[PDB]
Order: structure tokens, then sequence, then C-alpha cells
RNA sequence: GCUCGCUUCG
């Protein structure tokens, strides 16, 4: 209930898709549009607010040939887990290394 | 205050609120927001049908 | 002392507004009172509300000041020659001289549907008309271009480039722009007035 | 105890009342390099038409003021030249005109233009959108006239005026004026006798 | 009336730093230079000491007691 | 002149039909001269932000 | 040439005299022809790291390389709003004889941070206002203002007259709720920072309440934050387009931060360089000396970011951080259940 | 070949009217074969030029030299053998407006076509015969490439 | 039988300012309900109520009858009272931070990369149309780097998806047209839009306000209807604030200080009227002055010191104007007409 | 509850 999905009309195209995302913002929103810009099958990504008030947003993929446009959705999201797990470890041991070298 | 002016060419009636506005760009200009507490008081009849 | 003389302007601007608000609001009513009265009947007479008779068409012609879309005139000949040149560019047909562009407006005037038009609109078109065509033929003078359609530089005829198709798409638009552009019957146009003089 | 929503009037202590529009969240926020986010974003537009130097002036002067630890006076016909406040500015190293580099809060990529940062001080005003709103049921009617009362605290409803009346009739809207002036605000039954009359 | 807890911009703890900025101002510190030690670099929490107005003893003073 | 602020120091015994207060006010820090004067900062009405 | 200005365009954000330019990310594959933009998992991981140059207690700074502008601003707001923490909710009454109202003094107590560790606890269902040993804390606030028996004959002022006039925080005390004593020291559950200021009493009043304290994130209110400032800024470069040596180059240490432009005499003549571009917080001062516009280029890096967090003293910044990227991996998870349960 | 128009421009002037924009100029360059103008918006952030500066500037239909005007959706990201690989500054536009000299009353033979390039103005006046295959409410690319 | 219904969304009502001057000060819109407490509205709609949204109480009104709310709906309908009938000019039209914003956007400067373009584009993909495709215009410049011009992105607004059938056109000059480039003007101040795309000029008050004829809203309204106006003020009104906020746009002190070449100048100006000014006071005390005609000496010697002062004034703002650089707040807030002017820029 | 006066609001 918090992912849906909706085709870009009554046809069921799955060039053209839009993922309403409820209980998020702006941060997941840019980060999900940063990790799946960078797909070269993907002709369009843009998230948008519905209205402060409510807290949902909606994104929009438009893909180059016939790609359903949920794969890149997956595969953006894999790259942004990847990412936070990457700068996770990378974190915690540049912290474990300054402790060692401070004492 | 005369009958004329004040009861039969100008009249107050109900069903009518008064409240402050605030700017919204992301409503349609043929729409207006209302608040639930006002909504709750205008009341519309609606009959019955099929 | 400039600070003293800014603020003697401001008050001066200040009682002005005062006064102007009360003063047309005592003239709004009264004009208001006075023409609300007035209505546009079906057979195209301004009538109040006695029966009497205040104009036998309004404004003369019987167009809608809200929908007058020129400087008090009804349709901008130019602005809609050139919308229906841009919206409709036929590229598979010849462009027309003036002699055809007369004839093929002579020859779509005189239908049926043309002859509930006011006299006057039609007459504005036939002029419009006619200085489009000397416009065109005043370009095909000064570029040598020919009218059999053969000549060698054919980026010459996108000068001035009329097609039979763009007449009539003109035409039509015009003649349904000035239909729906008149006075609807039953509108309070004494009240519009009023408030429209009033503001 | 009251908190400002939507609806309640500020005032900015130089005739520039205005009403909170929007409430946005602290990460939406523009910040800036040392990570301040704004209180009260107010719109540039309302200067150039009433030509209110005098605020930003005072907000050059509150900013300076609040770097060096002073209060700056706004006397009339005088007080602190800009020039003291850009030099207290650039001695703290900001900038000598207020503007500072501001990342956007929504993007986090960096505004094209300076954002014009500063302390000044609103006033709130008693006018609150609680104490205004107003919704009118059928409720009580008046004992002469059978129609609602005026007031808020009298539990009145609003008045369809001469000019409210003069809009409908031009509209032409026959059938909601008698809804509005006859059904809705003192509709009756008598009994007419046609003899008499 | 009191100081406040939190930081109205930013969101730092200022309500803790209060009596002691009172003590600095019992000492020979300046304002500027006391609010440098109470480790308050941005000029928020500077403001918020400095235009801070202390209405609590005035109040108290109209209390029951 | 509608202002909402601090009244007094007595404010808290004083019951009227209607009063309005300030939970942090704050003085000004571009204050006039006037303000110092009328002792206003003692009673601040607003708050800078 | 034109190489040159791609790079700068792609790799540099330059602060003009009037207003930023090259603000926008753009290193997007199909942006630019010579260069393939494209996601690579090796390269990222190649060229990012991350570098702490500062940590004490309730404080970090540390400088990211590599990542770009929107996952910089999304660590940013989860850290701001998204990252849970314990505060004062509910506020319990008995005889509030105050000058301070009620309300004011609920929402002061509310600010009051809390030492707890947030991961320890749970959500509160909706409702269950008597809340359970797993998801609340009490905190018991009793103070009595009494005159004190023993001062001398004026005592102005009042802290010989009254004792306990001034509730600090200190005066709360943590009661242990099922076996919440067992599982937690004593010590642990404490207030923050110990002398916030609370109220101030008089002799006669008196202060009691509880307060239950549960989990919450920031986004539902600023009382959950557990930063106090944590922002990221572009590192700055500062170069010269052509040597600047004599008096003027004075200047230039009088016209950027103190700390990063220093004058050096290599042949006896003052000769001015870039030491230390971090100090350096784009005062825009270069601007107003004319001679010396042209002869430097501000600059900040594009994929170099210094982040500062300073916290409330909840917990220390680097778990601050670490759980904000565990709380955006928890939303990707989230994400990708229901992704595969609509597949 | 889809080339419409081919020739050699040398620069004459940079900014007539001074600098209005940060990012565009309008360059004013005279052709060497032909007594061809150009008044052309250019972007010099991108794509730097100067006074003296002489560079070729191709009108194309399309950008495939294979004859190809299939130009249904451009995709930045195929990667083929294209004109484009042959200049350095491509932009694409359409030729919003073909007008006639008004300045010589007989005996005109020149014209002008006006191509907006996303805003961005480009006035080629001149021979007629070399205008040959400019028509309105065409998209074409525009290949300019800087010369020693 | 007869249920007494909650005001929902969809409903017809009735939404007026107290003090009315003409008919628009009262329309019928379409209800939707917010979790706040206040009345909330497109501000395109605010030039009708004449509201300023400085502590405006407006009132609503809910009818009871179904025949009374279908005569609100189509007579007193927002999409159909677009223009006034005093006139025919349009009312309902782009407001101030709509103006400039749009005259930002559409500015020759404006290059975005595919990721800004897309986003500004997908501002606007709420409500109905969340079913319509983007059809992102292909870019301009392509070979160094692929960037979409302000105007291709403002001309998205117009036609948004491929089976729209918007086709605008319009041409006309904007405000700092100089007079003679005739869509080659060297400010770019000359507005041509060819089937739904903005190919030359900038928009701005003369265009996007609702000052008069030749707006492109009108020109929508004229052509295709009242919906597609209405789409197109909407996808306006949710495209332009993102574009400014994402910008930015803000006014210092340091944008209305005067330069040191401007103060040299209003000196000169200054001695130069101060000394006529005497000149003429000597020549009416001691001697005989040139009277006016129609007029006394005193009312001659009134009319040439207000001469010399209009000319100081004329003169000094002019200085300013010149001297003065461009992405100034105020000038370009002049420039697109949607607040102030250059007389407010010469006083301040 | 009627009336009147003051006061504000746009
Ligand atoms: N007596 C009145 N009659 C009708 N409308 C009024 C009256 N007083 C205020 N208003 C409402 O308030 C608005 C008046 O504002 P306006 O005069 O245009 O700006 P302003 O009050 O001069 O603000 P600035 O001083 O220009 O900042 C217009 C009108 O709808
Ligand atoms: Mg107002
Ligand atoms: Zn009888
Ligand atoms: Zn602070």
């Amino acid at each position: 209930k918090t992912a849906l999905e909706m085709v870009q009309a009554a046809g069921t195209d799955r060039h053209c898709v839009t993922f309403v995302l409820h209980e998020e913002d702006h941060t997941l929103g840019n980060s999900l549009r940063y990790m799946i810009m960078k797909n070269p099958e993907v002709e369009f990504c843009g998230y948008t607010t519905t209205h402060p008030s409510e807290s949902k947003i909606n994104l929009r993929i438009q893909t180059r040939g016939t790609l359903p446009a949920v794969e890149p959705f997956q595969r953006g999201l894999n790259e942004l887990m990847n990412v936070c797990q990457h700068v996770l470890d990378k974190f915690e041991a540049s912290i474990k290394d300054y402790k060692d070298q401070k004492a | 205050q005369g009958r004329f002016r004040g009861n039969l060419s100008g009249k107050r009636v109900d069903f009518s609120g008064r409240t402050v506005i605030s700017p919204d760009p992301n409503l349609r200009i043929d729409e207006v927001a209302v608040p639930v507490h006002v909504a709750k008081i205008l009341t519309f009849p609606e009959k019955v049908n099929k | 002392t400039e600070f003293f003389f800014h603020t003697m302007a401001g008050r001066e601007g200040l009682v002005d507004t005062a006064v102007k608000t009360a003063e047309t609001g005592y003239m709004q009513r009264r004009l208001v009172k006075s023409l609300e009265d007035l209505c546009s009947q079906y057979d195209l007479t301004v009538r109040s509300s006695t029966g009497d008779i205040i104009q036998f068409i309004y404004g003369g012609d019987g167009l809608d000041p809200a929908a007058m879309e020129g400087k008090d005139e009804p349709l901008e000949f130019k602005r809609v020659l050139d919308n229906i040149k841009a919206v409709f560019p036929c590229p598979s047909e010849p462009a027309l001289s003036k002699n055809e562009l007369i004839l093929t407006t002579e020859s779509i005037m005189k239908k049926s549907e043309f002859l509930c038009c006011q006299d006057s609109f039609l007459q504005e078109i036939k002029k419009f008309i006619k200085g489009v065509s000397e416009k065109i033929k005043k370009t095909r003078d000064k570029y040598g271009i020919n009218d059999n359609g053969t000549t060698e530089p054919r980026v010459l005829y996108q000068l001035d480039r009329i097609t039979p198709t763009q007449v009539e798409k003109f035409l039509e638009t015009c003649r349904d722009k000035y239909m729906r552009a008149q006075m609807e019957p039953g509108s309070a146009v004494g009240a519009l007035c009023a408030q429209s003089i009033g503001e | 105890t009251r908190r400002p929503e939507i609806g309640d009037k500020f005032s900015s202590r130089h005739g520039q009342k205005g009403v909170c529009g929007l409430i946005v969240p602290q990460e939406d926020m523009p910040f800036c390099d040392s990570g301040i986010c704004p209180d009260i974003i107010m719109n540039p537009h309302g200067f150039p038409s009433r030509m209110t130097v005098g605020k930003l002036i005072e907000l050059l002067a509150g900013k300076a003021g609040v770097l060096d630890g002073r209060f700056h006076y706004g006397t009339a016909f005088g007080g602190s030249k800009v020039k003291d406040v850009c030099e207290d500015l650039v001695r703290h190293g900001y900038n000598y005109l207020g503007k500072d580099y501001v990342t956007s809060g929504i993007t986090g990529e960096p505004l094209e233009a300076y954002i014009y940062f500063g302390p000044v001080y609103y006033q709130k005003l008693k006018h609150m959108v609680l104490d205004k709103m107003h919704a009118r049921a059928r409720g009580p009617r008046a004992v002469l006239t059978r129609q609602p009362t005026e007031g808020r605290s009298r539990d009145g409803g609003l008045r369809l005026g001469e000019m409210e009346r003069d809009c409908l009739i031009g509209y032409g809207a026959s059938m909601l004026l008698l809804e509005r002036l006859m059904i809705s605000s003192d509709a009756f039954e008598v009994d007419v006798c046609g003899q008499c009359g | 009336m009191i100081i406040p807890v939190r930081c109205f911009t930013c969101g730092k703890i200022v309500g803790n730093k209060w009596e002691a900025y009172l003590g600095l101002l019992q000492a020979e510190y300046t304002e500027g230079d006391a609010l440098d030690a109470l480790g308050l670099k941005r000029y928020c929490c500077r403001r918020m000491l400095l235009a801070h107005v202390d209405l609590i003893e005035k109040l108290l003073n109209y209390a029951p007691l | 002149k509608q202002a909402m602020g601090t009244i007094g120091y007595n404010q808290r015994n004083r019951i009227d039909t209607l009063m309005y207060l300030l939970a942090y006010p704050q003085k000004p820090m571009v204050k006039t001269k006037t303000i110092e004067l009328i002792e206003f900062e003692k009673l601040p009405a607003g708050q800078n932000a | 040439a034109a190489s040159q200005a791609v790079e700068e365009m792609r790799s540099r954000v330059v602060l003009g005299e009037f207003g930023v330019r090259n603000v926008h990310t753009t290193d997007f594959p199909g942006n630019y022809s010579g260069y393939d933009d494209a996601w690579d998992q090796d390269r990222f991981e190649k060229n990012f790291r991350v570098d702490v140059v500062h940590m004490d207690e309730n404080s970090l700074e540390f400088d990211m390389v590599g990542i770009d502008a929107a996952i910089a601003n999304a660590f940013r707001r989860i850290l701001l709003a998204e990252v849970p923490t314990m505060a004062v909710e509910k506020v319990l009454v008995y005889n509030n004889t105050s000058i301070v109202q009620d309300e004011i003094l609920a929402h002061r107590l509310g600010l009051i941070p809390i030492h707890a560790d947030p991961r320890l606890f749970e959500y509160r269902n909706q409702g269950d206002e008597e809340g359970t040993e797993i998801d609340t804390l009490q905190f018991r606030l009793q103070v009595r203002c009494t005159r004190n028996p023993h001062a001398a004959k004026d005592s102005s002022d009042p802290n010989e007259l009254y004792v306990n006039h001034k509730v600090y925080t200190r005066h709360m005390t943590w009661i242990p709720l099922g076996n919440q004593a067992d599982l937690f020291p004593e010590g642990t559950i404490r207030p923050v920072h110990d002398d916030i200021l609370i109220a101030q009493l008089r002799p006669g009043q008196e202060i009691d309440l509880l307060m239950h304290c549960v989990k919450g994130i920031g986004k539902d209110h600023a009382k959950f934050s557990p930063v106090a400032t944590a922002s990221y800024r572009l590192l700055p470069d500062i170069t010269l387009l052509e040597p600047v040596e004599g008096e003027a180059a004075e200047e230039l240490s009088r016209c950027f931060s103190p700390g990063v432009i220093e004058v050096q005499e290599v042949q006896g003549k003052k000769v001015a360089r870039v030491a230390n571009p971090r100090l350096d917080t784009f005062s825009r001062e270069i601007f107003r000396n004319e001679k010396l516009k042209k002869v430097v280029r501000l600059a900040r890096v594009r994929d170099h970011y210094i982040f500062s967090v300073e916290s409330t003293g909840v917990l220390p910044p680097d778990v601050l951080v670490s759980e904000a990227i565990k709380v955006l991996m928890g939303k990707c998870r989230r994400f990708l259940d229901e992704l595969d349960a609509v597949q | 070949a889809g080339i419409l128009f081919e020739d050699i421009f040398d620069v004459k002037d940079i900014d007539p009217e001074g600098k209005k924009f940060d990012r565009v100029s309008r360059l004013h360059c005279e052709s060497e074969s032909f007594k061809m103008d150009l008044i052309l918006d250019v972007n010099i952030q991108i794509y730097p030029v100067d006074l003296g500066d002489k560079f070729r500037l191709v009108i194309a239909s399309t950008l495939y030299e294979d004859g190809t005007l299939d130009d249904g959706e451009y995709n930045p990201t195929d990667d083929r053998p294209s004109r484009a690989d042959q200049f350095e500054y491509v932009m694409y536009g359409k030729v919003y407006r073909i007008e006639g000299d008004e300045t010589s009353t007989e005996a005109a033979t020149r014209l002008s076509a006006y191509v907006s390039y996303g805003g961005l103005l480009m006035r080629l006046q001149g021979d007629a015969n070399n205008l040959h295959g400019f028509e309105v409410d065409s998209r074409v690319y525009l290949l300019m490439k800087k010369l020693a | 039988d007869i249920v007494e219904r909650h005001l929902i969304d969809g409903d017809v009502v009735l939404f007026n300012r107290q003090p009315s001057l003409h008919k628009l000060s009262i329309m019928a819109h379409l209800a939707r309900v917010k979790p706040h407490r206040t009345f909330r509205f497109n501000e395109c709609v605010c030039t009708p109520y004449n509201a300023d949204f400085d502590g405006d109480e407006m009132n609503l009104h809910l009818p009871q009858t179904e025949e009374a709310k279908a005569e609100a709906l189509v007579l007193m309908g927002t999409k159909a009272n677009l223009v006034t009938p005093r006139n025919g000019e349009p009312l309902i039209a782009a407001i101030q931070d709509f103006l400039t914003g749009a005259y930002l956007l559409t500015l020759k400067d404006t290059f975005f990369d595919r990721a800004k373009a897309c986003q500004i584009i997908a501002s606007i993909l709420v409500g109905k149309d969340e079913k319509i495709k983007v059809r992102l215009p292909p870019p301009t410049i392509l070979k160094p780097v692929t960037l979409w011009t302000g105007k291709q992105i403002f001309s998205v607004i117009l036609r948004p998806s491929d089976d729209n059938p918007v086709r605008a056109n319009l041409r006309t000059k904007g405000k700092q047209y100089c007079g003679k480039g005739e869509d080659l003007c060297a400010n770019d101040s000359y507005v041509t839009i060819q089937n739904s795309e903005l190919m030359s000029g900038s928009m701005d008050k003369g265009t996007l306000g609702s000052g008069s004829k030749n707006n492109i809203f009108y020109i929508l309204l004229r052509d295709w209807g009242q919906n597609e106006a209405a789409d197109a003020m909407s996808r306006l009104a949710r495209l332009a604030p993102v574009y400014l906020s994402n910008r930015g746009f803000s006014i210092g002190i340091g944008d209305v200080t005067p330069g040191q070449g401007l103060l040299k100048a209003k000196y000169e100006l200054l001695n130069a009227g101060y000394k006529k000014c005497d000149e003429y006071i000597e020549a009416l005390n001691t001697g005989k002055l040139q009277q006016q005609p129609g007029c006394t000496a005193e009312e001659t010697l009134e009319a040439l010191i207000l001469k010399e002062l209009s000319v100081i004034r004329d003169h000094a703002g002019s200085a300013c104007l010149r001297e003065l650089d461009k992405s100034n707040s105020p000038l370009t807030m002049a420039l697109c007409g949607s607040k102030g002017s250059f007389i407010n820029i010469s006083q301040m």
C-alpha cells in the first residue's frame, strides 16, 4: 500500500510508469532520481510532490525502448542500497582508524 | 438598516462561512480549499436516488 | 523636512482614496439601481421591464464586449490569418495569386451560411482579403514570381504563401467567432454596464 | 496556548504585514555553510513597490550586531551608518552585503543567486485564524425578521449585500439568487385570500 | 518570560548557558567575548542569548509566595 | 498598536476580558533611542528571527 | 579551451560577483559526448573516500569525496529528521503552583533531550496511553521551594533566601518500569546536559509531575532531532590565475580568511599562496578590490563535501551517521520488498 | 546528403550592442564564397569564439550522412557514425521564418531565413539561390567547426 | 430521503470578497477539503478578488439546490469568466513570482541538462496531468554538451503531451522592445510562439500578465477553449515556483546601493539644477522674467522650477539604470513588470 | 435579546 504503480493511460503501456510512494519526502525521491538517472535506458526520470499537506511523492519513469520501467526502478533501488552499504563500511572503517591513530 | 435595504435587497443567509485566506499554488484556478472544520458544519441536502 | 513632505503626500493619497471609496460606492449603487431593469431579448432588441425598447440592437452591431478580441473590434484579421497559416500549413498545395485568392474568396463567401452574417463584417473580410491580395501581388512583382507555378526558386513561394485550404479555414474560423461573439439573449446587459462603469 | 499555523498574521516592524502561507519542515529549508536555516522566508517582490530600504538596513544592522554582540541604533534621521555595519560584517568573515552562499535544501544543489539572510524583529499580531474562522449552520434567527443574526459571538451568518445581489444579477443566475435570498434566508408560507387580497 | 531551552533556528541547547552567561556579565566579560567563550559560533545562538530579557524574576516579585 | 507581547510585571494577577501574551519575548537588536526612553526593551512585543 | 571549460563546468562550481554558475549536477550519460557518465560501481568504490578531520564529544567533521549532492542532501535530511530518539511527550501534573504555565512547562520539558539509547526501545502503537516497559520511560520531577531556615538578615540574593528556587533538569529522577532497572545500569538514563533551567520558583510554590517519553522521529516534531546542526559544504579551492606578489599580496591575506592565504619571502619579496582553502568561508571580499578581481578564481569542488555534525548529546555523532545510513537502507529495503510483493 | 547549406564564414563583430548575456553572444559573420550575412546566437561558455575566428557552418536537414531522415526522436546515448562527428558545435532548430528583403524596392533577389534554436536566433540573409530547400516549419541541424 | 451530507470534493461553492466592485468579485469554484483552517485558492485568481493575503477575510457560500449549483458552475465558473465584461481583457493571469519566474526561465542565459529539465517538467505532472506522456523535447545544443533551453521547458507547459491538440501561435512586442529589431531585438523582447513552442522572446507582464490583450492565456482561451487555458495556467503555477526556488531569487542592500559614477552624475545634476533655479529666482525677483503663455510670472517660475527638478530626477534615474548591472533583483522585477517600475528604482 | 458609542480588521 506504500508504493503503487500507474500506467500512462488505459492502454497499459509499460514504457511510461508512475510510482506513487507514501510517507516519503524529497530525500528518497532525490536519491532514487540520481541513482536511476544514470541508467542509459531511461529517457525521462522525474519526482514531484502532490501537496505539502500529505506525505506522498510521485515518480515518473519513461524508458527508451521496450523496457517495462519497473526493472530500472529495482535497478536504481539496488544500486542505492549498495552505495549506502559501501559508504557505511567506509565511514565505519574511517572512524575506527581515526580512533586507533588518536590513542 | 431599513426593510428594503437591510432586509429585502440585502439579507443575511445561513449555510455560509467566513475565513482568512492563504496562498496555495498547487490547486487549480477553478478549485478552492475548504478547512475540515467548516466542511463538517456546512451541509448539503442530497436526495437518495438509484 | 523631506520626510515631512513625503508624509504629507502619503496622507493626501490616503484621504483621497478614503473619499473615493464612499463616492464610487454611492455612484455604483445609483447606477446599478437605475440600470438593473434592462435585458437582451431574443429578437436582438434590448427592452426595459415594461416592454419599452431602449435599443433596436445592442451597441449598433450586437457583439459581446466580453468576447471582444480586438480594440473594440470582433476579430484581428492579421492574427487570425497567421494562426490559420501556422496551425494548418499545407505543403502539398501550391500558393495562390491575387486573382485566384479573390476568386476563391468570392466563391466561398456566397454560400448559405454566410448570408445570415452581418454585412459590415463581410465588407471588412473583403477589405482584408483585398489588402492581403495586394500585398501578395506586390511581393510577386518585387521578386518576379510567376502565377503559373514554374518558378525555379521555390523558396520565393514561401514569402507570402497561401492555399485555398487555409483560406477556407480562415473564413470558417472568422464566421464561427463572429457568430459566437454575439449577445446571447437573456443576458442582464444593464447590470454589466453599470458594473463596468462603476468599477 | 496557541502555536503559529496557517492564517496567523505576522508583522515585521516595517508595515509588511503578512499571513503564514506554508509551514515547511526544517530539512526543506535552505541552509548556509554554517548550517543555519531561516525561520521566516519573505517575498522580495514586496520591496520594489513599497521601497522599504529601511528593512534591509535594519536587517544588516541586526546581523552586524548579533555578530559583534552589540545593539545598533535605528534612530530617525541618524543611527548607525551602512559603512560601519559593512565593516563589522567584513571583520567577522561574513559578506559585506548580507548575501551569503546558500545551498538548496530540497535538491541539495547550491543556488545560482545569493540569499539575503539576517535577524529581523518580527512581531505577531492579535489577528488569528482560529478566532476569525466562522461557519454557520441553520442556527437561530431574529425575532423581528426571521433571518440569521449578525455577529460571530451571536453565531450569525454572512450577509449577501446589495452589491452581491448586483453581481448575481449581472451573472444572470436567477435560480441561485432566488435560493440564496428567499429559500435559504427567510422562506415562509403565508395564506392569501384571492377575494380581498 | 524565561530563557527558551532550544534555539529557534538551529536547535542548540541554550537554556543551560543562561545563568553562566549572567555570571560572565557579573564578571568583567563583555557581550561578544562572553558569547564566544560560551561556545556560540553561529549568530543565531548569540541573538537568542543577547536579545533575551529575563522577566521571570519580575513576575516572581508579583507571585503569591 | 495591535502588536502582541507582555503588558507589565503584574500581567499574571491582572484579569481582563482579553489578553495576549508572548511565550518568549525578545528585545529588538536594532532599537531606537525612543525605545530606550519609553523602556520598551523591558517589555518587548516580538521576537527576532 | 573548450575541454577546459567543459571540465570546469562538470567538476567545479564557480562563484561570480553577482551570481553562482555551474551549480547543477550534470555528470549523466548522454549529457556529455566525450565522457561516459554511465553508472559504474567499481569507479565509485575506487574514487569514494571518507576522511575525518575532527571528532570530539557531540561534534564531528568529515570530508566525503566521490559522493554526489543528492546523496549528501539525503544523508543530511535523514540526520535532521529521520533519526529516531527519545523525548518527553506526556506530562502528568499534580498541583503545579508555579508561575510558569502548565502548557509552557510541558513544552519546555519536551525540548529537554534524553540520554537514553533509542535503538533499545520501540515505537508506541496507536493509542495505548498507559505505555509499556518496552516503549516508554518515566521521569519524576518533584520540587518544593521553601525559605532557607538559616540565612543572613538581609539576604538580598535569592540563593541565600530560598532553596530549590531554580528547578534544574538535574532534579529529574528516572523511575524504572518492569525490568528496565536491570537492563539499564544506574546513571545511563538521565538528562543530557543536567544544567538546563526549567523554571524558577518561590517559597510556597511546588512543581510535581511525571513525564512519559516515547520513541519518535524529528519529522513529527523537532524535539526528537538528535543533531543540533548537521550540515555539509562544498570544499573550496582558491586558485591564482597570475602570480600575485608585493604589498597587494598582503591584501589577499586581508581579503580572504586569515588562515587560507599565506605570504612568503622566497626572494625577499612577499608573495601570496593558498595554504589551507578549507578554512575559507567565501566572504567574497576580493570583489571589492578592483585590481584583484581578475587575478583570483573562487570555486567549489563538486564531489567533495565537508560534513559538520554537532549533536545535542544523546549519542555520539558517528553512531548518528551510521543510524542515518541504516535508516536509508531500511527505506530502500522496504520499497524493494513492496515492489517484490507487487510482482 | 541532406546538406541544405554549407559555407565558410568570418566573424566581423562579437557584440555590437554590448555584453547583454553572459553565456550567449550575437555573432555577425560574412561569407567568402558568397555575400551571405549571418546573425547567429552562439554559446561562448561551451564553445568560445573570437573576433578574427573563421569557421565552416553547415545547415543540414538530417544529422545522418547516409540520407536517413528518420528523426522522430534523438537519443544522445546512441553511438553511430553521424555528421556531428566531423564538427564541433552542433545545434538543433527549426526554420520559423522566411522573409524577403525590403531594402530593395524593385528587382530584389535577397531573402532571409530566421531559425530559432530554442530561442537562439539565426538570420541567414543572401541570394535566394543559396537558400534553396529552406521551408517554414522544417527542423534542421546546424554544425559549426572552427578552422585554423 | 434527504441526507445532509458534509461538504465533500467536487461540490460547487460560491467564494466571494465582501467588497465587490465588479461581478468577478464572486465566483463559483470546486471545493477540495484540506486539514488546515484557511480558504486556499490559486493566486492567479487574486486579481479579480483584489486580494493581497494580508489578513483578508472572504466569504464562502454553499447552495442548497441542484439548479442553483448548476447555474453557479456554468455561469460563474472560473474557467468561463477569465475575461472581464468591461473591455474583454483577461483578469485571471500570471501574477508576481510567476512573471519573474517565467521571465528568468525564458531568459537566453538558461541552459538545463537532462536531469534538471526532467525535474522541472515533472514538477507539473500531478492531478489530471498524471495520465499524459511527458514528451521530452529534443535538446538544442547536443555535441559539446546536451543542454535544454528554458524556452523549450516553458513551451512544454503549452503542449505537454503528444495527443494534446493545443497549437499556440502569438507574435507581439515586449516591454523592453527596442522598436527596430523586428524579432531581432538586442534585448530579445519580441515574443514569437509557433505551434505551442516559444520560438523567440522572453515572457513578461505584457504576455503573461493580466494587463491587456495579446496574452498567451487569452489566445489559448479564444482559440482552444477554457479547459486548455486552465490547464496551461495550472502547469505554469506548478512549474514557475519550483524553478524559482531551485534557482534562487533574493534582494539585498547591495542591490539598491548607488555607484560612484551615479553619485558624481547626481551631484553634477543637483548643482546645475540649483544654479538654474537660483538664476530663475534672481530673474523673477530682480528684473523681468519671461512669462509663459496662459499663466502669471509666479506660475511660470513654479513651472520652470518643477521642470528643472524633473530634469534632475529623470537624469539621475537614467544614470542609475545605466550604471546598474544585470541580474539585479529590483531591475529584473521591473523589466518583467511583475512588481515595481523604473521610477520606484530611481526613487529608492 | 433591542439600541447606541468606541475600537479594529481588508
Ligand atoms: N473602506 C474600504 N472599502 C472597500 N475596500 C477596502 C476598504 N478598506 C480596505 N479595503 C480593501 O483593502 C484593499 C486596499 O489596499 P490598497 O489600498 O490597494 O493597499 P494599501 O493599503 O495602500 O497598502 P500599501 O500602503 O500600498 O502597502 C482593497 C480593498 O478590497
Ligand atoms: Mg488585504
Ligand atoms: Zn378575504
Ligand atoms: Zn542557535
